[PDB]
RNA sequence: UCCCCCGUGCCCAUAGCGGCGUGGAACCACCCGUUCCCAUUCCGAACACGGAAGUGAAACGCGCCAGCGCCGAUGGUACUGGGCGGGCGACCGCCUGGGAGAGUAGGUCGGUGCGGGGGA
RNA sequence: GGUCGCCUCCUAAAAGGUAACGGAGGCGCCCAAAGGUCCCCUCAGGCGGGACGGAAAUCCGCCGGAGAGCGCAAGGGUAG
RNA sequence: GUAGAGCACUGAUAGGGCUAGGGGGCCCACCAGCCUACCAAACCCUGUCAAACUCCGAAGGGUCCCAGGUGGAGCCUGGG
């Protein structure tokens, strides 16, 4: 619902060796502060499994001052595909835009003729102040068949949280299946 | 204007089929239409004349229903 | 197969492959992937062949989504040929791919029946993989 | 040049001494030449016209 | 995106530019007509003898050839003899043309 | 600038009914005409015949003014042109010519054409402006008879300082066109 | 010496697009006419002269906000000059100065220089 | 068998230069206007309108910084 | 103007939304119904590839000024 982690600072030591030390690199900054952060791999990665981008952080300091916070951005090194970078945005009354999740629900008609749900978005730009940060966004996806597509403007939207994208934007739609049946004449041309 | 191209415009009357004489300033000193504004089947209402029918469909041929309803 | 239907020019050099991957290195569509751990030339008849497994592994069922697209023409010179007279003759094409690259993703399927299909797929494939999961960290771009 | 491309020398008139040459078109404008030219020779500005090269 | 006479402007204007010599900007409107000397390199002013300033009234094309004539007097008696002409996106003729025999006639040079 | 009836009918008449209408404010915003070209583009003169200019004879006891041509912008093997053949003309009417051409088309040239019907209401552009054509060309007697030869027409834009197409049309229904709707 | 307009540069979109308001006192624009000088491959549209009835509707000047445009760090990563290393090979990694592009937080409906005019 | 001189781009590793029977294309002309200058105009294109007349003949409207054009190939350049 | 990176331009491109055209329906076949688990331009979204694509861009390299630099450095005229 809305998470606390450890935390502690980076005066200017090394990156790398914080890396191999275990604990990752970070910063948090909003409009007003800019400071060089660092967690811990294994506590963060705890909490973001939790969290992502959807829910609040709780950065705790050793100055024993706490923070509200969004992950902005995490870098990923690739070969690995493993943290070496997040961005911690503390947020002010300002409703600061963020992404929230949806929950598709209502199985669709083409799911019962054996095709698939193809949700593009699985979370949502929104303003929206902290005092009431949502989650699960409504999604009705019972009544599409096969082929059929639901968009953005189609949506519930929690009164006091303004739809930050495009109206006739797409969030989620129906496919055909894959057909073995198709193989063979897939060959053909 | 640039002179040496243009038919020069002298005063000129359009003196017309019924009534109306179009006194303009024309390229001719005279010229002469046979059809105007004010008479038209669009200008002046639906306006009649001869348009009234032409095979009229069908009851209204009149005379119709000879036996007993 | 997978020509390019149109292409700026036919034949096309060979280059390096330095390093690591420059994108594709996150879950986009699919709940789950196949990830490439070492470069490569994957060819149109291995992401052709690997495609049709997983196919007949679930048939009709899930959605079979694939992110590397075999642009680049492999050269090749005829056989009793000797060195130049002329660049090679195109057979074939492929898609360049470093490691962390994703290359297939399915959709909707018992965890159980992608884990398969997309472990078949590897065997097809030129190389080392690992199959992945949709991540917190991969909605995180 | 070529064939329907001619070289040739600018003639002249005021001197009848030749001081230039260059190009132009026969299947264009199949006449003779025109343009003033000063002389190193007659030191006076001239029209001139052409002969084959 | 432009307008055919801003383009008329930056031409007539740009080749002057480029020969060093003083400018004589001309500016016109319907009513008055005014001029100033230009050293184009630091930005600045050599002398303004405008239609408005010398409150001329009688007649727009010979109001502006004392204007110029009056240029002229307003800066011999500083110094400024080289000077070429700039005529604006107008054509030289009438008006501004006048603004120029005035201002040649005074002792300017171009 | 002239003693025209119908510039005299567009000011004590036509001016206010619109100011009623859309309730306007200011007094130069209200609609008013400005241009009528008149396209003649024939294609039949290109690398065709000379006798192009016959029409801009005649043109030219229409409109007043002498007309001048267009050229042929790009060559197309279908219509057989070259880059620069003539294929019509053109001319603009402003000021008080522009006036008397119509003061002569709305009430005795608009109907002389037989089977006629009023005017298309669609066409009207959407910035404020309305457009459309004509084919026969004695359609005002000072083109007389014999002078006779192959009949052509014209493409005859009218253009207004009108914001819309709507009060555009009250402009110019109250100007004297019948509209076919 | 602050303010406002007109001219004209310098800066190079933080200046622009679009939007809301707006100013005719003076300047400026539209504007009145087409005799004259000048002009239209047709037209006083433009360019041109002669004026001054009207009007700030257009254009323009000035204000307003972030829908677009645009500028956009810090942290980190890529790559890398120099120097080294473990692999049978494919390729990876380490010290050392350098260090992006994307992206995030954000910024912006301008700043100005001489001349002229006009009220504090 | 192909090639042989000149031009454009790439290879060429951010000055120049750089090979191969390396990947691609052009030249052996043309113009008394397509040259000089002084003057004026601004595109391709897209949407609405447009008697013939159309996907595009000529026309009108807003729209647009250069994606058109600049004799021919390509590159750089180019509406201030 | 390279490595990187990027998609603003020339092109490639896989899924999705939109949507001219095209095809299968089929109502019907005179014009017209506009309905399509089929194809599909232009466009929008996610996501990508390029020596002859670059909105951007390193380290570096070039070179001129200043300073260090006395070296089997450097510079000019010549003989082998
Ligand atoms: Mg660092
Ligand atoms: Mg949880
Ligand atoms: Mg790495
Ligand atoms: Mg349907
Ligand atoms: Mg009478
Ligand atoms: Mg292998
Ligand atoms: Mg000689
Ligand atoms: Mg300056
Ligand atoms: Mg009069
Ligand atoms: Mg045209
Ligand atoms: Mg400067
Ligand atoms: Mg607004
Ligand atoms: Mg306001
Ligand atoms: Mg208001
Ligand atoms: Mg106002
Ligand atoms: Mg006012
Ligand atoms: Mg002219
Ligand atoms: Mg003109
Ligand atoms: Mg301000
Ligand atoms: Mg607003
Ligand atoms: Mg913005
Ligand atoms: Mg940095
Ligand atoms: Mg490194
Ligand atoms: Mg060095
Ligand atoms: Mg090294
Ligand atoms: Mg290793
Ligand atoms: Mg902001
Ligand atoms: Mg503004
Ligand atoms: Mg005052
Ligand atoms: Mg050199
Ligand atoms: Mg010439
Ligand atoms: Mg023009
Ligand atoms: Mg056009
Ligand atoms: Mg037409
Ligand atoms: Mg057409
Ligand atoms: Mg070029
Ligand atoms: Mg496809
Ligand atoms: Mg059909
Ligand atoms: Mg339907
Ligand atoms: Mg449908
Ligand atoms: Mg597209
Ligand atoms: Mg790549
Ligand atoms: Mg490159
Ligand atoms: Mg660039
Ligand atoms: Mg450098
Ligand atoms: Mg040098
Ligand atoms: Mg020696
Ligand atoms: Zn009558
Ligand atoms: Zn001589």
């Amino acid at each position: 619902m809305e998470y606390r982690l450890k935390a502690y600072y980076r005066e200017g030591e090394k990156p790398s060796a914080l890396r191999r030390a275990g604990k990752l690199p970070g910063v948090m900054y909003n409009r007003h502060l800019n400071r060089k952060v660092y967690v811990d791999l294994v506590e963060f990665d705890k909490v973001f499994r939790q969290a992502s981008i959807h829910h609040v952080i709780v950065l705790e300091l050793p100055d024993g001052q706490s923070l509200p916070t969004l992950v902005r951005q995490v870098n990923l090194d690739k070969r690995r595909r493993r943290p070496e970078h997040v961005d911690f945005f503390v947020l002010s009354d300002e409703p600061v835009e963020m992404y929230v999740p949806l929950r598709f629900v209502g199985t669709p008609a083409g799911v019962r003729a054996g095709g698939v749900l193809q949700e593009i978005h699985r979370d949502i730009l929104v303003k929206v102040s902290p005092r009431n940060i949502p989650e699960f966004i409504e999604v009705d996806v019972s009544g599409l068949e096969i082929g059929d597509s639901l968009h953005a403007s189609d949506l519930k939207l929690p009164p006091g949280v303004e739809l930050a994208v495009s109206p006739e934007e797409t969030i989620a739609a129906v496919v055909p299946p894959e057909d073995v049946e198709k193989l063979a004449e897939e060959a053909a041309a | 204007m640039k002179e040496g191209i243009h038919p020069k415009l002298v005063p000129a009357r359009i003196i017309c089929g019924c009534g109306n004489v179009i006194e303009t300033y024309s390229t001719k000193p005279e010229i002469y239409v046979e059809v105007c504004s004010k008479c038209h089947p669009f200008y002046t209402g639906q306006q009649r004349f001869v348009d009234t029918e032409g095979r009229v469909e069908r009851f209204q041929r009149r005379y119709g229903d000879s036996y007993r309803k | 197969m997978l020509m390019p239907r149109r292409m700026k020019y036919r034949k096309q050099q060979r280059g390096r492959l330095k390093g690591a991957t420059k994108g594709g290195d996150y879950v986009a569509f699919g709940d789950f992937g196949l990830v490439a751990l070492e470069p490569a030339w994957i060819t149109a008849q291995q992401i052709e062949a690997a495609r049709v497994a997983m196919v007949r592994h679930f048939r009709r069922g899930g959605k079979i989504f694939i992110r590397i697209f075999p642009d680049k023409p492999y050269t090749k010179k005829p056989l009793e040929v000797r060195m130049g007279k002329g660049k090679g003759n195109v057979e074939g094409y492929v898609a360049v791919v470093k490691p962390g690259r994703v290359m297939f993703e399915v959709a909707g399927v018992t965890e159980e029946q992608a884990m398969e299909a997309l472990r078949i797929a590897g065997h097809k494939l030129p190389i080392k993989t690992k199959i992945v999961r949709r991540d917190a960290y991969d909605e995180a771009q | 040049a070529s064939e329907v491309r001619i070289k040739l020398l600018l003639e002249c008139t005021e001197c009848k001494r030749r001081n230039y040459a260059t190009e132009k078109n026969k299947r264009n404008t199949p006449n003779k030449l025109e343009l003033r030219k000063y002389c190193p020779w007659c030191r006076k500005h001239t029209v001139h016209r052409e002969v084959k090269i | 995106r432009l307008t055919a006479y801003e383009r008329r402007k930056f031409r007539v204007r740009n080749r002057i530019k480029r020969t060093g010599r003083l400018r004589l900007s001309v500016f016109r409107s319907l009513k008055h007509i005014y001029a100033q000397i230009i050293d184009d390199e630091k930005g600045v002013t050599l002398v303004s003898a405008s239609s408005l300033a010398l409150k001329l009234k009688g007649n727009k094309t010979e109001v502006a050839r004392q204007v110029g004539r009056a240029l002229a007097e307003k800066a011999l008696a500083l110094g400024i003899k080289q000077v070429a002409f700039d005529r604006g996106p107008y054509k030289y003729h009438g008006r501004v043309k006048a603004l120029a025999e005035g201002a040649r006639e005074g002792g300017l040079e171009f | 600038p002239l003693d025209l009836a119908l510039k005299r009918k567009y000011y004590e008449e036509v001016r206010p009914e619109l100011i009623r209408r859309f309730g306007y404010q200011n007094v130069w915003e209200v609609p008013r005409l400005e241009k009528v070209v008149i396209n003649q583009g024939l294609g039949e003169a290109k690398e065709d015949a000379r006798i192009l200019e016959k029409a801009a004879q005649e043109l030219a006891l229409i409109t007043g003014q002498k007309p001048a041509v267009t050229r042929a912008k790009k060559s197309i093997s279908n219509f057989k042109l070259r880059k620069g053949m003539p294929i019509g003309l053109r001319v603009t009417l402003r000021r008080d010519r522009m006036w008397i051409f119509l003061e002569k088309l709305l009430n005795v040239a608009l109907p002389r054409i037989r089977d006629f019907r009023g005017l298309n209401p669609n066409s009207f552009d959407g910035r404020g402006n309305y457009n459309l054509g004509l084919r026969e060309q004695l359609i005002f007697p000072e083109i007389t008879y014999d002078m006779v030869d192959a009949l052509r027409g014209m493409d005859i834009a009218v253009v207004t300082t009108a914001e819309t197409d709507e009060e555009a049309r009250a402009l110019l229904e109250l100007l004297g066109f019948p509209f076919r709707k």
